[PDB]
């Protein structure tokens, strides 16, 4: 999908 | 809400049915307020607060002026207690610096005691989450959207997305760095041992939202609570809410209509609008503590900028009083008080709105 979700994953792990 | 008056009236009988003989008198200076009234206060036994106050810097003037005073002093950022945390205010974490910060978190909770038992009003305030602490209340995931949006975000994306096509793996543990310790925390026993999964995804979300509101300031609540416990115990405060215990401490201001009114911003709305119209007539005919317990539920407190509505301050900044159309007229209202923005869905007449309105203002959080 365009490089989705890894960068979503990568920012949700980053978050919490 | 509903018999607040009520509320109160039976609060200050408790206080003054529980007063002492004689009194205690505190001496302080104006450029040494808060290191004076730390050592006059924490002197004396907590039992003794509840006697006449006699602050020597009216004879009951000079009381308001120390609540006032003080109030600032001990929630101003230089003692390194308190974290805005915010943008443009709350416990700091990193407060450990000073050895003796449970012993300044001891004096805080039994001065906050003290106005509350004395009917003094405080010119600082902390957020509504953090009254709700008070009160044994339980701590919903809205509360957490306003004290911290990008992890709030974070749970919510995790809530309703499944997370295996995402790669995510994730623990029932979550480090924290304050002062560069890096300490681990296991939200079970054995928590840092076990996968979160798609079937466990509510419990996680409920432990993450429960750990996130005492990060590295359980100890200093710990000790703001028995400090005020000691003045003012906690189960007199039972029969309040959050939003009645923030009026109670800071005071009522009345709502200048005009100044609200203009600096209003819409979103899919327009002033043109006829639930705007409406809106703006509620606000009209209901009294000040609806206005206020409006402001509550919207911007998140009952206290107004300096400058008025204009300088509205949310998350990263500027951010004024916003009203946007939101589902059905079917829904309920409802508010995201980081934003201070109001989600008022398009309703078929004047009267469902009033009634809608008052029911998320009175009634839900
Ligand atoms: C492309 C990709 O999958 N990136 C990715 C996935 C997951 C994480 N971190 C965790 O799951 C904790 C980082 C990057």
């Amino acid at each position: 999908p365009a490089s989705m979700r890894c960068h979503r994953a990568a920012h949700i792990c980053s978050v919490l | 809400h509903m018999g607040f008056r009520w509320k109160l009236a039976h609060f200050r009988y408790l206080c003054q049915s529980n007063a002492l003989p004689s009194h205690v008198k505190i001496n302080v200076s104006r450029q040494t307020l808060f290191e004076d009234s730390f050592q006059q206060i924490m002197a004396l036994k907590p039992y003794d607060l509840r006697r006449r106050l006699y602050v020597i810097f009216d004879y009951g003037g000079l009381a308001r002026e120390w609540f006032f005073l003080l109030s600032h002093e001990v929630l101003n950022p230089m003692y390194c207690l308190f974290e805005y945390a915010g943008k443009n205010l709350q416990i700091n974490p990193a407060s450990t610096i000073n050895p003796d910060h449970l012993s300044y978190f001891c004096f805080i909770g039994r001065f906050i005691a003290m106005a509350l038992f004395h009917g003094k009003f405080i010119d600082t305030g902390f957020s509504l989450p953090f009254y709700k602490r008070m009160l044994s209340k339980k701590l919903t995931i809205k509360d957490l959207e306003s004290i911290d949006t990008e992890f709030y975000n974070s749970l919510i994306w995790i809530r309703d997305n499944n997370i295996e096509e995402c790669g995510l793996e994730m623990y029932f543990s979550v480090d924290m760095e304050i002062l560069g310790k890096v300490t681990s925390h296991d939200l079970k026993l054995g928590g840092s041992n076990i996968l979160v999964t798609e079937e466990n995804k509510d419990e996680y979300i409920g432990l993450m939202t429960e750990w996130r509101f005492s990060r590295g300031v359980q100890e200093q609540t710990k000790a703001f609570l028995d400090g005020f416990n000691e003045v003012v115990p906690l189960q007199w405060l039972q029969y309040f809410d959050e939003k009645e215990l923030e009026v109670m401490l800071c005071g009522m201001q009345e709502v200048d209509l005009a100044d609200w009114q203009r600096n209003t911003v819409y979103r899919h709305y327009t002033r043109n609008s006829k639930q705007i119209i409406w809106f703006w007539q509620f606000v009209k005919e209901t009294d000040n503590e609806v206005r206020m317990r409006l402001l509550q539920f919207v911007t998140g407190t009952c206290r107004l900028p300096l400058g008025g509505f204009a300088e509205l301050m949310g998350s990263n900044g500027p951010q004024k009083f916003c009203i946007e159309k939101v589902g059905k007229d079917t829904w309920l209202p409802r508010s995201h008080t980081c934003f201070n923005r109001l989600d008022l869905p398009p309703y078929k007449s004047y009267e469902q709105l009033k009634e809608k309105l008052l029911f998320a203002i009175e009634e839900t959080e």
